[PDB]
RNA sequence: AGAUUUGAGUAUCGUAAGAGGACUCCCUUAACUUAAGCAUAUCAAUAAGGGAAGGAAGAAAAAAUAACAAUGAUUUCUUAAGUAAUGGCGAAUGAAAAAGAAAAAGACCAAGUUGAUA
RNA sequence: UGGAAGUAUAAAUCGAAAAGGUGAUAGUAUUCAUCAAAGUCUAAAUAUUACAGGAAAACUGAUAGCAAAGAAGUACUGUGAA
RNA sequence: AAAGACAUUUCUAGUUAAUCCUUUAAUAAUAAGGCUU
């Protein structure tokens, strides 16, 4: 909406909002990122202090998808089974059928753990678990399980 | 220059709904500068046999 | 650049103004497109199959738990399911010498998507006239054939309760023809997925993956002290 | 048969019989016409691997080129360009010397089609190679289905749109994949493709 | 249940199944190398390395060959060929 | 004398040339400009010059990716991605596999073999 | 060239094979994986501001829109390119 | 020594070997690249 820009509200004043002593002129110290070291310094100090320089080794050809690993919090496993499933085996133990959360099937390889767990048997498949994800696990009473 | 223009579908739907509502609230169709004065009832269907033979 | 900003980065140096492609072809491709996919659904009628594809896994382990429709079936696969390389062309299904049989659970998944196909496929004979030799031949040994299948019916009789046919008969008979524009609709990558349930035992409670997660890097980066202690 | 021996003798180039009879070929083109036609093949055995064949409407000619490096055709070696642009010798050409005489005689004959061609010999100044060359008018060609795709129109002077095996060695057709991502269908036509400032009719 | 994603023993069970073929000559193609080398003899470079051959220097020999044909795995190669054709005579 | 090889003149039947070059495949070492100067860099396969084509052209059937529960000619689109990387490591330049689609199709020469050989 | 102890091309010299190339940090060794170069053709999906024939338009409306709504690349200028 | 479906991990002491990270199929000795000063 053009008849909704400044320069609307500008017509009729001289210089349109950029001042009479400094004038709108073509450029305001140099093209693009120029001067970053010379005279807008100060602006990389203040806003970038670690534009300039190099920090880490060079990887020639990087392979993206060997890090590749999304994950999941214990706290949001069984969201991934829904609540009434959950609530379905609420009272299950040792010996009878307990559902399975398979990560790998929703996208998720390695389970994390963080939050809580409520309290109820599960069996987790994962590829990858975090050492606190298979204490909150066992500790709840389930089981751990390895795929790939 | 950018001719169209892009809108999430589910604004899309809540405008729909919003405009079909708007639709049997005879005071908002007269408003809008309709002549339903006559109409039976402003959320006005008829008979899908009437239709067939037309 | 004044106040706090990221640090732009635009690569509009060159002569973008020769370089920007619109898409005003757009809704006119999908015009041009869709009918010429409606004549290519006459001339080859019926059946205008985008060729049977096999099942496949995607690459690298981000996908590999995913399969997906790759480009021809491998000779072993056709072999399996006692179908000719050579006629297999040319009743739509696509066959890729170039893959080398990766597995048995792929040579197997792949060998029943084909077996599938075959009993769903009708083909029609090369010639209409009734006097065909095929036609012919139906008849001449049908009654020879009523024998030939009394005793394998007999054979999943019994047992369910080396000699495997180098090639399977192509069906071929005379129908009333219904065209299906894609044989790889009809035939799914996979079953749907349910919620999967087990028993939970002492056995897999004690299980500790996260040892075993630890114990399978270790031995791997173990290998480079055995070497270097072997030579000393 | 007896060209599995011939392709093996020609793999010694530095053998005294072909060294010698190198040395008489290059005497004698360089006393014959840059393009004159030979009756037969100097090289049969690699014409044949190359498509020559025996029949009505192969030819060969012999091209002789300047091998070696020329400076860039500036008067008195006088450039007004930024010192990075200033060189005159050690520029290289990016098409081969091979290129160069297919298209040579591609000019001089026009109304044949350049097939292939091979190597024949050098010396001190000059290289000499033997280009096939293809009637597309004549029965015998136009009457086969193995060779008359020769008669297409997008043919007519191959060499010099970059479709002979020495022309297209120079465009990057040496292999493929990761060594050849710039030259994929084309250097020039990949780098456009790769410029596109694709602006969809719905864009954000 | 399904292995595990790490170590040396890594990947999902599954039964994976290709067979190495070589590229090789005939027993024909050492009568084709015999002729062809009869008729033609030996290269510059070739009679050079056979005289240090002959004299013991098997090191400057192979360094010789290395220069020419410019691979490591190229010059030991002609530095054996080399050998064999002296101990035939 | 005769048998060949190579090279010519003439006759007959044909072929190339020039126009056009928006899109297509290439050759050639521009500079203005940006870097707040400038010399590498940038502008930039860009301008001008030159060659060759068709209704499309180019490419196309792995001495290819990958390290997987593995894929599978070429082209084009989406994403990867302003990412890996390059760079007075400054200004700036900058891909590709995987993944999702449109369309799909594979065939020959050479070499080898058969020679009362055609 | 993004390709970094060399991604591609070319030239000077040199130059392989009882095959071998690649796995982008140079070197050598042993395994592993995957291909098998140095000849050719190949439809379809793709591009198009030449030119020709059509259809549209939140475009211009005679100082605007093509330079040109009339015998417009015309009248007129220049030795000529223009 | 204690838990483990018809293999394999854990704790304890003795030993021997390797040990700041990377060169992306796996290792090795050179080489190079990272991190702190």
């Amino acid at each position: 909406a053009t008849r909704f820009r400044q320069t609307r509200r500008r017509r009729g004043h001289v210089s349109m909002g950029y001042g009479r002593i400094g004038k709108h002129r073509k450029q305001r110290g140099g093209r693009g990122n120029a001067g970053g070291q010379h005279h807008r310094k100060t602006w990389f100090t203040t806003f970038h202090p670690d534009y300039f320089g190099k920090h880490g080794m060079r990887v020639f050809h990087l392979k993206a998808n060997k890090y590749y690993c999304p994950s999941i919090n214990v706290d949001s496993l069984w969201s991934l089974v829904g609540k009434d499933v959950q609530a379905q085996y609420k009272n299950a133990k040792v010996g009878e059928e307990v559902p399975v959360i398979d990560c790998v099937k929703h996208g998720y390889f390695k389970v994390l753990g963080k939050g809580f767990l409520p309290k109820q048997p599960v069996i987790v498949r994962a590829r990858y678990f975090s050492e606190k994800a298979q204490q909150k696990i066992k500790a709840v009473g389930g089981a751990c399980e390895l795929t790939a | 220059r950018k001719w169209q223009r892009k809108t999430p579908k589910q604004m899309r739907r809540f405008a729909v709904a919003s405009c079909i509502a708007a639709s049997a609230v005879p005071a908002l169709v007269s408003a809008r500068g309709h002549h339903i004065a006559g109409v039976p009832q402003i959320p006005l269907v008829v008979n899908s046999k009437s239709i067939s033979v037309i | 650049m004044k106040h706090n900003q990221a640090v732009s980065n635009i690569h509009f140096c060159k002569d973008w103004r020769s370089k920007v492609h619109t898409w005003f072809k757009q809704p006119f491709r999908k015009i041009r497109r869709h009918q010429t996919r409606v004549e290519k659904a006459k001339a080859v009628f019926p059946a205008t199959i985008k060729s049977l594809k096999p099942s496949v896994h995607c690459m690298n382990q981000r996908f590999n738990y995913k399969l997906r429709l790759g480009r021809g079936f491998t000779l072993k696969e056709l072999r399996a399911a006692k179908i000719d390389k050579n006629l297999a062309r040319t009743i739509g299904i696509a066959v890729d010498p170039r893959r080398k049989e990766s597995s048995k659970e792929c040579l197997n998944r792949n060998a029943q998507r084909l077996t599938e196909y075959m009993n769903r496929l009708v083909v029609l004979p090369k010639v209409h006239a009734a006097t065909a030799k095929r036609l012919v031949l139906n008849k001449k040994n049908a009654e020879a054939k009523t024998k030939k299948a009394a005793e394998i019916k007999k054979f999943i009789a019994e047992h369910n309760k080396k000699k495997t046919k180098q090639f399977n008969k192509l069906p071929v008979q005379q129908k009333e023809a219904k065209q299906v524009l894609d044989a790889n609709k009809v035939i799914r990558l996979t079953a749907p997925c349910t919620l999967e349930t087990k028993t939970l035992t002492k056995g897999m409670k004690a299980f500790d993956a996260v040892a075993h997660l630890r114990k399978a890097k270790n031995v791997a980066k173990a290998v480079s002290g055995i070497v270097k202690g072997q030579k000393k | 048969g007896a060209y599995k021996y011939i392709n093996a003798l020609n793999r010694k180039k530095q053998s005294d019989v072909l060294r010698f009879l190198r040395r008489i070929r290059c005497w004698e083109l360089r006393h014959l016409p840059r393009i004159h036609r030979v009756a037969r093949p100097t090289n049969p055995e690699r014409a044949r691997r190359l498509g020559y064949k025996p029949k009505s409407g192969f030819v060969i000619y012999s091209v002789r080129i300047h091998r070696g490096n020329r400076k860039v055709s500036a008067r008195k070696g006088i450039v007004h360009r930024k010192p990075a642009c200033q060189g005159i010798h050690k520029i290289k050409r990016v098409k081969s010397l091979q290129a160069i005489a297919e298209q040579r005689v591609g000019k001089h004959c026009g109304a044949l089609r350049v097939l292939n061609s091979y190597f024949i010999g050098q010396d001190s100044t000059y290289r000499f190679f033997e280009v096939i060359l293809v009637d597309p008018f004549n029965a015998a060609i136009r009457n086969d289905p193995k060779m008359n795709w020769i008669c297409a129109d997008k043919q007519k002077r191959r060499e010099a749109r970059g479709l002979t095996s020495a022309a297209k060695k120079s465009r990057g057709f040496t292999g493929k994949g990761r060594r050849y991502n710039k030259i994929g269908a084309g250097a020039r036509g990949n780098l456009k493709r790769r410029n596109l400032l694709q602006l969809k009719r719905y864009r954000s | 249940m399904a292995g595990i994603a790490v170590g040396l023993k890594r990947g999902y069970p599954v039964h994976t199944m290709t067979a190495k073929r070589h590229y090789g000559v005939t027993k024909r193609k050492h009568v084709v190398n015999d002729v062809i080398r009869e008729a033609c003899g030996f290269s510059a470079y070739e009679r050079h390395m056979m005289d240090l051959l002959r004299r013991g220097l098997d090191k400057k020999a192979l360094k010789y060959a290395k220069k020419h044909l410019g691979t490591h795995k190229r010059g030991l190669a002609k530095r054996d060929e080399i050998q064999r054709a002296l101990e035939a005579i």
